[PDB]
């Protein structure tokens, strides 16, 4: 990003900690509630408690 | 007229004759003279009565101010006619740059006041935000570019000491509203350019408006809070005994004031029926 | 994608420091309709009060 620092504009890098960070139109919603399915075959609990 | 309970004659002459005698005194705040609000007598009476006498002279002090209001029209017709003037005489300045000149005198020439009591200040700040830019241009000092921000409103050249006596000017008009009368331009046509005498007599000028007028706002925004917080503890308090007079009494305390017309409506109920609730209140 | 291990965890994927040079060299820009991208604020303040 670009920010302002006492009036003059910088650039500012930080890292994504989780990959929920990634914006939706380059990782949307519905990708994360099919992954979360996928894990949850994983651990066999494809029909949950 | 205001009229209350539980105060001898005297003091309610003391300072009915305190309002009256209002706009010739400095510091016209109400909080400037608390020998007055003891005059109610916190720690003389009954809870009630001295809440009853505290509001009964802060609506009063509002009626007061809300009548005393000036007539700023005077002021506002030499503003625009210095925005006019303004706006010419830098028409013809051979600036650098004359895109960023023109839209700058642009918004200039389009300023003017719409009779709307509140919209003053916000018009003056924008017609001395572009003067002082134009100001600043013709001299070619630097000016401010970061985003986000705009060019601080100050003189332009102007001498240390008539810059000190305008601020004294102000202050005093600051202290005081109502009988302000402006005339302290000793500015000269020797030094600077005529562009830069004409910006800082519009800013004199709008400056004195806006100091009026804040001024006047902030006063009034801590009078209808202390109505207001009276009129909650007031309620608060004859809540417990339930009775005719008492629940009258709290009828005529529910309405919200939140405007002058307000306050009026509640002022004119008081006093009108004071009959009725009298009987409630107790007295030494 | 077990695989790709051999290029996915090498330390240079996770080196942002050439890209964060590289936006800094080129400039916030110059477009007016980027102008509102550009102005934000960051202030670190007391948490006393």
């Amino acid at each position: 990003t670009h920010c302002q620092e006492n009036s003059e504009t910088v650039a500012l890098c930080t890292p994504r900690i989780v990959i929920g960070n990634l914006p939706d139109g380059l990782a949307p919603g519905p990708f994360h509630e099919l992954r979360t399915w996928e894990i949850m075959e994983h651990m066999r609990l494809r029909p949950p408690p | 007229s205001l009229q209350f309970i539980g105060l001898q004659r005297r003091d309610v002459v003391a300072l009915v004759n305190f309002l009256r005698h209002l706009t010739q005194k400095p510091d016209v705040d109400l909080e400037a003279h608390p020998k007055i609000l003891k005059k109610c007598g916190e720690k003389r009476l009954h809870r009630r009565t001295v809440l009853f006498n505290e509001l009964m002279l802060w609506l009063g002090y509002y009626r007061e101010l809300r009548f005393h209001n000036p007539d700023l029209s005077s002021v506002l017709e030499e503003f625009e006619v210095r925005c006019v003037a303004v706006a010419r005489r830098g028409y013809t300045y051979p600036f650098g740059d004359r895109g960023k000149a023109r839209d700058h005198l642009a918004v200039l020439d389009r300023t003017e006041f719409d009779t709307d009591v509140r919209h003053d200040a916000e018009i003056v700040e924008r017609a001395l935000v572009s003067a002082v830019i134009l100001a600043k241009m013709s001299v070619r000092e630097t000016l401010v570019t970061a985003i986000g921000q705009t060019e601080p409103i100050a003189f332009v050249h102007l001498k240390d000491t008539e810059v000190q006596r305008i601020e004294e000017n102000l202050e005093g008009v600051r202290r005081n509203m109502f009988c302000v009368k402006p005339l302290d331009l000793n500015l000269d046509r020797h030094a600077n350019t005529a562009l830069v005498n004409a910006v800082n007599k519009l800013v004199y000028t709008g400056r004195l408006i806006m100091n009026v007028r804040r001024s006047w706002e902030e006063l009034e925004r801590k009078c209808l809070a202390r109505i207001q917080e009276r009129c909650k503890l007031l309620v608060k308090e004859l809540r417990m005994c339930l009775s005719f007079d008492s629940n009258y009494c709290r009828n005529i305390l529910k309405h919200a004031v939140e405007n002058g017309d307000s306050a009026d409506t509640l002022l004119e109920l008081l006093i009108e029926d004071f009959d009725i609730y009298v009987d409630s209140f107790p007295q030494s | 994608f077990v695989d790709a291990l051999k290029t996915l965890c090498h330390p240079v994927l996770h080196e942002p420091a050439p890209c964060l040079q590289t936006f800094t060299e080129r400039g916030p820009p110059s477009e007016p309709a980027m102008q509102r991208l550009l102005e934000c604020r960051f202030q670190q303040e007391p948490m006393g009060g």
